[PDB]
């Protein structure tokens, strides 16, 4: 399929019009919305919510679509010692002690 | 961009931001037993396991229109929970509350969940609505695999691949090609695909990259404004 | 080695989905421009998900705004100069009434 | 034995307790499963609310009533209170005080049905905080890893016997009480934590206390006896022994 | 076929009473007020509701994910985001 | 890929122009057909 | 006895144990398959379910499983004090105890 240049922007952006006298006096009021649909548009009420319990499932969701995201999935929730699925790093404890015990050979 | 600067926004006459014990003059006094004869109050101690059958209820005569669909099952119990978590979580002190933050909130559900039996409440269906929506789309890409034939994803994340490789092989320099430079790429790429949903690709010029399109146009004679004059 | 290098990558499948969050409601938003001057029911639909949360609130009948909001803000700029400075109480149904009453030796419940 | 019982499956303990918030009441009983979409009748019938309240509502209650209604046959319900209401009737006509005489002594045996119907209700909270104090079965229980397997309490029907109790062979009170007011039951208990199981047995009759004529407690435990079971340790614990309870404190007897 | 379905008639409600015809015009003018009166109250929760929502939300405080917005993020989301998470999937975990 | 469900219940009493439930918001659309 | 299995309608089939070594095993595979469930071979009969991610909430889900695979008739009072998987398989042994003695479900 055809994708255009990269380096190139769509050209709704390039596109310009100008204005000349005389100017029509009306002011639009509101955005004309003849047909109520707007397919495909995530809600911008997803905007600055936490972190939480959404993250972790769709993120299990998207790995096991593919081969190495299935095996951490099973890996982190049969192998690992936490009481949370929503893993947050402020320490890198369990990190270095982990190369501490694979470079010493 | 824009702060609220009054400093007294928050204030009312029970203190700051206190929207769990409104001052009122009838305010709470206390019951003596000596001097008490007879006493008409409706509080009891039957909230917490009102709260626990609600839920029950509540998840239960939900899944009864899920029809199995396992991954909307955990779904929406990850919703029903940010429902019964809002006194646990919340600003308000809801153990303050003026006359039982627990058996208001107990009956507020109750509320819910008659609705719930009923299959009207609105949570209900909304989440129908968006099930079938996600499950005609992935339906669609379902029928496209089975045709041997290439998503519309696929071909995105395919062409994304390609100019990671393009940029970096250019970086030598710097050897951090960090997320933010990552999701400019991908966001320039989606602003032309998003463009070319509603003006397709014909040619080499690609995705949206007609001028004649943006020359002056009318409407089709078989579908004239419906709503307005048009001159 | 094996144990990290799969809890890392987990730990960043989680905060690469709140990237992406992030990310694409700013690519969404580039479409939403003068929230003045949209039409009440086209404003509604760019914020998909509030027509549901108002009908709940219509259905169970509670018709008294921003109970159900931990902040009603919309309540406090209303109220900057009322008597009584009050907001309403959380989740404060228009139905429920929690009054009693007592006898007592002395009159009027005292 | 609970009066008050609907075709509700769930908390048949709690369902004369419990004030739901509905409106009207749930389409279908709570269910038991989860449920296919044909399982249940879209947009019940036409008078649906009206008869869920009828069945809901006003069929257990008078279940409630016919279940106990040997506690509502004494000659004061049956022959002074209407008697006394037939004789002001005759004269309804003659001035309206005639009318309220005559109806006031049915509304005084409508209270007394009302009342010697609903389901005895002890102070449980009292109960509760009796067997926790207790050392033998905070062993093997705690209230955060107990539950209840069974639940039994109900009322005594007719005199009982009148060596251990005397006071009820009063002609004054018979003509009130058709019962003595006591009840009996028991609770079949046991712990998630411990695996032991035990069952509570106790008999409470009405007390005075304190004051001239209110009675003191509706419900007094002067009997209170735990079989509990363990993996291999069968104990038997008495919390309240009737034959040194019965020697301090008498039955209050009821009268209206 | 009983006396009970007189109240039905209307051609001689004026050797009775009278009363019938003049009291409904009140009963339609009372809905009428009712309905201005009502309507007002319980649609007019809707700018707070669009406000809050928007524009309660602190830094210093958890803005906690709601009903709606748990099924849009998991079941509404969009080739776009999708395609993101697995070109980040991709490029970092798998690909480094 | 996993083949998909077919499709979710359908409420067989909601419908995008004679909406089950009330809000302003349906009010508004109709208002705004009409002038 | 039938539900729908990922839109299809299968017979649902009920268990029973009747034995101390299959209530444990039950119970361990229920708690598995609970998608919230963390650390789930470091499960074992003595582990909190609070330290593998679960709450109050998750408690009541999972006594709603037992009574879809077990056909029992749990109480609400019943389903608060369930926070270990040693009180799940209590909970089982007291039921079929007591349908054993007194030939009749606890009451619900
Ligand atoms: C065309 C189609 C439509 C037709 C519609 C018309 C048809 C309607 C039909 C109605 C008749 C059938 C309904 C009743 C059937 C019950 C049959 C039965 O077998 O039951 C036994 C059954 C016993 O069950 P059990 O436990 O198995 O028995 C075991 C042992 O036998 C138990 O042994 P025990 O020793 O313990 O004995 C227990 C027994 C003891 O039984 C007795 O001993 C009998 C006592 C009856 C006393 C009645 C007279 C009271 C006054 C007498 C006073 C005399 C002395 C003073 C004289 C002064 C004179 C001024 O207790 C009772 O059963 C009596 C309960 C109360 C009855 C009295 C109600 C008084 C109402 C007064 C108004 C009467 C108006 C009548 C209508 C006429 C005008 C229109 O009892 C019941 O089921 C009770 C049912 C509920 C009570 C119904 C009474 C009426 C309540 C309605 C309230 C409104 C009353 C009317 C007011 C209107 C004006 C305001
Ligand atoms: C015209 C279109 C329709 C309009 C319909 C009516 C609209 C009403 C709009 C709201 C006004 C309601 C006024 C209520 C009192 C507000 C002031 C207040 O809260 O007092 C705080 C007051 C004011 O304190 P303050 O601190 O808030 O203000 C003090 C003023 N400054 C700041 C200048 C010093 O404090 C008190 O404690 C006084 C208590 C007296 C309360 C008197 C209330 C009597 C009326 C309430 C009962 C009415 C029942 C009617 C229902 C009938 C049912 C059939
Ligand atoms: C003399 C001839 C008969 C005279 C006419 C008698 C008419 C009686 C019925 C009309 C009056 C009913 C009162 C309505 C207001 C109270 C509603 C109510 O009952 O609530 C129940 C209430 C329900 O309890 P509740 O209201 O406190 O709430 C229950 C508590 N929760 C919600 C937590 C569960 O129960 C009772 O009050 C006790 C039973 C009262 C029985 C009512 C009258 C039954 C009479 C049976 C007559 C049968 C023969 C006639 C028909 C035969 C077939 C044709
Ligand atoms: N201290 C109190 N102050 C005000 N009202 C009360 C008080 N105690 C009870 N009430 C009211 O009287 C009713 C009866 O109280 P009661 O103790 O019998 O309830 P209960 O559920 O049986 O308690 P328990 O579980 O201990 O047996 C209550 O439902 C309540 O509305
Ligand atoms: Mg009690």
């Amino acid at each position: 399929l055809q994708w255009g240049s990269l380096a190139e922007r769509p050209m709704v952006d390039r596109v310009m019009s100008t204005s000349t006298w005389p100017v029509p006096y009306y002011q639009r009021l509101f955005k004309a919305y003849p047909i109520r649909e707007k397919k495909d548009k995530m809600s911008l009420l997803l905007s600055d919510i936490d972190i939480d319990d959404t993250n972790w499932y769709q993120a299990k969701d998207f790995l096991r679509g593919s081969f190495r995201g299935r095996q951490i999935v099973d890996y982190v929730e049969n192998n690992i010692a936490s009481n949370t699925y929503i893993l947050i790093q402020q320490d890198v404890a369990n990190m270095a002690k982990a190369y501490v015990h694979d470079i010493c050979g | 961009g824009y702060k609220i600067r009054n400093k007294s926004i928050f204030w009312t006459r029970a203190g700051w931001k206190n929207n769990w014990h409104p001052k009122n003059f009838n305010a709470p006094r206390p019951s003596y037993g000596e001097f008490t004869m007879g006493i008409r109050c409706r509080n009891d101690h039957h909230s917490f396991l009102r709260y626990v059958q609600t839920y029950r209820n509540m998840s239960r005569h939900c899944k009864q229109y899920f029809l199995g669909d396992k991954q909307l099952e955990e779904t929406f119990i990850l919703g029903l929970r940010s429902l019964f978590l809002v006194p646990y979580d919340s600003q308000c002190l809801t153990d303050q509350i003026k006359h039982g933050g627990e058996r208001r909130f107990v009956d507020q559900l109750d509320r819910d969940f008659e609705l719930i039996s009923y299959n009207t409440h609105p949570y209900q269906l909304f989440t129908y609505t968006v099930r079938n929506e996600h499950l005609a789309w992935k339906n669609e890409q379902y029928e496209k695999i089975q045709k041997g034939e290439k998503t519309f994803e696929q071909e995105l994340l395919d062409y994304l691949d390609e100019q990671v490789l393009a940029e970096k092989a250019k970086l030598r320099d710097g050897q951090n090609f960090s997320i933010e430079r990552m999701t400019e790429i991908a966001l320039h790429v989606f602003r032309k695909a998003r463009a070319g949903k509603v003006r397709p690709a014909q040619d080499v010029r690609g995705p949206d990259g007609n001028v004649n399109d943006f020359l002056e146009q009318r409407r089709p004679f078989e579908h004239p404004n419906p709503t307005g004059v048009t001159h | 080695l094996d144990d990290i290098e799969n809890e890392l990558s987990f730990h960043a499948a989680i905060w690469l989905n709140a990237y992406a969050d992030y990310t694409m409601f700013l690519f969404e938003l580039e479409e939403y421009n003068d929230p003045n001057d949209y039409l009440m029911h086209e404003n509604f639909d760019f914020f998909r998900g509030l027509e549901t949360e108002l009908e709940e609130l219509t259905e169970t009948h509670n018709y008294i705004p921003g109970a159900k909001d931990d902040v009603n803000l919309r309540g406090y700029l209303a109220t900057q100069f009322a008597w009584g400075k009050k907001v309403i109480s959380f989740y404060r149904h228009p139905a429920d009434d929690f009054k009693c009453a007592k006898a007592t030796k002395n009159m009027l419940g005292r | 034995q609970m009066g008050f019982s609907s075709d509700n499956p769930y908390n048949k303990r709690w369902e004369y307790k419990w004030k739901h918030s509905y409106y009207t009441y749930p389409r279908d009983y709570e269910h038991t499963e989860v449920r296919k979409p044909q399982d249940s009748k879209d947009v019940p019938p036409i008078y649906f609310a009206y008869y869920k309240d009828f069945v809901d509502r006003w069929l257990p209650g008078m279940n409630m009533w016919w279940q106990r209604r040997h506690r509502i046959f004494d000659k004061f319900n049956v022959y002074f209170l209407p008697g006394m209401s037939l004789f002001f009737y005759q004269f309804a006509d003659l001035a309206l005080g005639f009318k309220i005489m005559a109806a006031f002594p049915l509304f005084l045996a409508y209270t007394r049905i009302r009342d010697k119907t609903l389901d005895p209700d002890f102070k449980e909270t009292y109960l509760r905080d009796m067997i926790y104090q207790n050392p033998e079965i905070t062993k093997y229980f705690n209230e955060e890893t107990i539950h209840v397997l069974d639940y039994e309490f109900e009322y005594l029907p007719g005199y009982l016997c009148p060596e251990k109790f005397p006071e009820y062979q009063n002609k004054t009170w018979q003509f009130f009480n058709t019962d003595t007011a006591q009840a009996e039951g028991f609770f079949k208990f046991g712990d998630v934590e411990s695996g032991a199981t035990m069952t509570l047995k106790f008999k409470t009759m009405p007390i005075p206390g304190k004051f001239r004529y209110q009675v003191g407690e509706p419900f007094y435990f002067y009997d209170l006896r735990a079989e509990i079971k363990c993996d291999g340790v069968y104990k038997e614990v008495v919390l309240v022994d009737e034959k040194e309870s019965l020697k301090k404190i008498r039955p209050f007897l009821f009268l209206i | 076929i009983l006396d009970y379905l007189f109240l039905l008639d209307l051609n001689d409600d004026l050797t009775r009473k009278a009363v019938f015809e003049q009291v409904i015009i009140f009963i339609f003018i009372y809905c009428t007020m009712n309905f201005l009166a009502w309507s007002t109250v319980v649609e007019l929760i809707w700018p707070t509701h669009f406000f809050n929502r928007r524009h309660s939300s602190s830094q210093e405080f958890i803005r906690f994910r709601t009903y709606t917005e748990v099924l849009l993020k998991i079941s509404a989301y969009n080739d776009f985001f999708y395609v993101l998470n697995n070109y980040y999937y991709n490029q970092k975990l798998i690909l480094k | 890929m996993k083949k998909p469900m077919a499709k979710a219940y359908e409420h067989p009493y909601n419908s995008e122009h004679h909406p089950l439930n009330f809000s302003a918001v349906k009010i508004a659309e109709t208002f705004h057909d009409f002038i | 006895l039938t539900q729908y299995v990922e839109g299809q309608i299968v017979n649902r089939n009920q268990l029973t144990l009747k034995k101390q070594e299959d209530i444990e095993q039950y119970v361990l595979k229920l708690v598995r398959g609970y998608f919230r469930t963390t650390n789930k071979q470091g499960l074992n009969i003595n582990s909190v379910l609070q330290d593998h991610g679960l709450d109050e909430f998750d408690s009541i889900e999972l006594a709603m499983q037992v009574e879809e695979d077990l056909g029992y008739v749990i109480s609400a009072e019943t389903i608060p004090v369930l926070n270990k998987v040693k009180h799940f398989v209590n909970y089982i042994n007291h039921v079929e105890q007591f349908k054993a003695e007194n030939g009749k479900a606890p009451i619900a």
